[PDB]
RNA sequence: UCCUCCUAAAGAGUAACGGAGGAGCACGAAGGUUGGCUAAUCCUGGUCGGACAUCAGGAGGUUAGUGCAAUGGCAUAAGCC
RNA sequence: CCAGGGCUACACACGUGCUACAAUGGCGCAUACAAAGAGAAGCGACCUCGCGAGAGCAAGCGGACCUCAUAAAGUGCGUCGUAGUCCGGAUUGGAGUCUGCAACUCGACUCCAUGAAGUCGGAAUCGCUAGUAAUCGUGGAUCAGAAUGCCACGGUGAAUAC
């Protein structure tokens, strides 16, 4: 690659907030702080939670006996 | 300063700045920082970062941004796929709750151009 | 809406109607003018046609039909546009 | 980088086990990334695109390219070589770190992020996928904010078809709804 | 007055108040040279972006391009940087 | 005579009101000062439950006795520091309460979420001469339930008329 014209590409430790670290080459020019990654996230674990899709004949016999 | 949808005012107080999320108002964000034990008058930008972490987690006991947006769009879908009253008057986008669609209901019927 | 302590509201007439229709099985729809009634979960799989104030509109009870009144599925005031 | 050795050792395994695969050059490697922003607004305004630059020379690794368009259309009011977009390509290492990133630090924050697209397979096996905000980057202040200015990125790869392509990215435990 | 095609009868030439079109310039780079590159148009994928802008891949092979009308030429490019 | 519907529709136009566009203000806490009136298949204390609308149990009262019923603007402290913003509160989703045989068409209110137009308004045009205009609350009739209307009542309270 050419010498002046890219941006400094500085290693730095960004941090997750659950626990987790990652050294990254970046060019943010600082450490930086997380809060979600790739670890405890809520579609990649497996808590994706759809709604109900219909709780009508639940809500029914909740509601009315 | 970066609670997961969005991110926050830092220059507000921690009440106010917790209002910008959908999902949360004056109640709920009361609710969350009387649980989490922060004063309602301090500023985000005077917080430290495990207590903008045990903020979280309690904004992400609610139902807040993503699947609430889901939540109301999946129910008024659910209205006007129903074919009852409120879907259809969803569908022609006219008022819902039985207000006034003579001389009124210029918010739900749009700007006046005719 | 009701109170919840009060339960939820139909007519005798329709559900000595929905129950004979459970008790002889058969799918024929039947005629009601009991808009006010609230959608059981026994009447479901069976056309209603419910009155809208000059015809009978028959409406198939679906399972996300099952918290409303009848007569929310018969509309009473037609409008197609003023052109 | 990191995500390049998991390749080498864990997907290079995996995809032995699971297609018949007669040779190790047979496996699907993954060849570049492209970092399009395809900003269109510089037919009057000039210093928009060198915001857009700026951009994606913070959101990739290094300075972009300025596109310049390829046929005049009078229905865009563009002309011929009015510099219309702005794109990176990144390969090696620097793929390996963005990929990483992407995979990693960037891809929770799309704001109701319900899982990108498995169908965006162009039929040889790249994969495609558009961003619409640029916050989602660590690499924004967000005390300078400019535009919405979202970018796409295509990751090309030597696969041949879409199921081979997607065991590939999948093998790298992408999202897929 | 000049240029290209047909009439023009396979060398050249060849008329009509015959059939069709153009020129009265441009460019110190659009000239020289070295090195490099290769189109139009479709399909698919993708933020705004849409038939048509930018990106990626495949199809296709010169249907593109030549500063300007037409003919002849042009990949070893005379086309593009 | 009866059931259901409609009088509540909706490309639009006008009349009269309410709420605003904020800092003479919004919110939170504490505290002060009224008048007039209604109440018996009615007003409904205290206490308990509920975030609240309200629920339960329940004395008093045909009333200068009891209840509706803590007046609000004001005031003192803090906070927002001029942003469509801690302004505005339309619209919509969910969860309810109550009256009523029955709340979909088509009730009122509560709570949570949502947070639209609107930054003082064109030509024009209205009311007002003093406890008045303006601004703040309260009460009553009709009423099973359902006032931003109507009728009354008090708090603060001007400017100007050559």
């Amino acid at each position: 690659m050419k010498k002046d014209i890219h941006p400094k590409y500085e290693e730095i430790t960004a941090s997750c907030s659950c626990g987790n670290v990652m050294k990254i080459r970046s060019t943010v020019g600082h450490d930086l702080n997380l809060d979600v990654c790739s670890k405890c996230h809520p579609f990649f674990t497996g808590k994706q939670r759809d709604v109900a899709t219909g709780g009508r004949v639940d809500r029914f016999n909740k509601r009315f006996n | 300063a970066r609670i997961a949808g969005i991110n926050i005012p830092d220059h507000k107080h921690a009440v106010i700045a917790l209002t910008s999320i959908y999902g949360v108002g004056k109640t709920r964000s009361k609710a969350i920082l009387a649980a989490a034990g922060i004063a309602e008058d301090v500023k985000i930008s005077e917080l430290s970062e495990g207590q903008i972490d045990t903020l979280r987690d309690e904004v992400a006991k609610f139902v807040v941004e993503g699947d609430l947006r889901r939540e109301i769009s999946m129910s008024i879908k659910r209205l006007m796929d129903l074919g009852c009253y409120r879907g259809l008057r969803h569908r022609r986008g006219l008022p819902v709750r039985g207000q006034r669609t003579k001389t009124n209901a210029r918010t739900r019927k749009g700007p006046r151009k005719p | 809406p009701r109170s919840l302590k009060k339960g939820p509201f139909i007519d005798l007439h329709l559900l000595k109607k929905v129950e004979k229709a459970v008790e002889s099985g058969d799918k024929k729809p039947l005629r009601t003018w009991s808009r006010r009634s609230t959608i059981f979960p026994n009447m479901i799989g069976l056309t209603i046609a419910v009155h809208n104030g000059r015809q009978h509109v028959p409406v198939f009870v679906t399972d996300e039909m099952v918290g409303h009144k009848l007569g929310e599925f018969a509309p009473t005031r037609t409008y197609r546009g003023h052109a | 980088a990191k995500l390049h050795d998991y390749y080498k050792d864990e997907v290079v395994k995996k995809l032995m086990t699971e297609f018949n695969y007669n040779s190790v050059m047979q496996v699907p490697r993954v060849e570049k990334i492209t970092l399009n922003m395809g900003v269109g607004e510089a037919i009057a305004d000039k210093k928009l695109l060198d915001n857009a630059a700026a951009d994606l020379a913070a959101i990739s690794g290094q300075k972009p390219l300025i596109t310049k368009a390829r046929k005049s259309v009078a229905g865009f009011k563009i002309r011929q070589g009015y510099p219309i977009g702005c794109k990176v390509t990144l390969r090696g290492e620097r793929m390996w770190e963005f990929f990483e990133r992407l995979i990693t630090i960037a891809v929770p924050r799309i704001r109701d992020f319900r899982g990108l697209s498995a169908k965006s397979f162009d039929g040889r096996g790249n994969y495609s996928m558009g961003v619409r905000e640029q916050i989602i980057f660590p690499e924004i202040d967000y005390d300078k904010v400019d535009r919405v200015r979202g970018l796409d990125i295509t990751i090309t790869t030597t696969a041949k078809s879409d199921e081979e392509g997607r065991a590939l990215l999948a093998a790298f435990d992408f999202p897929f709804r």
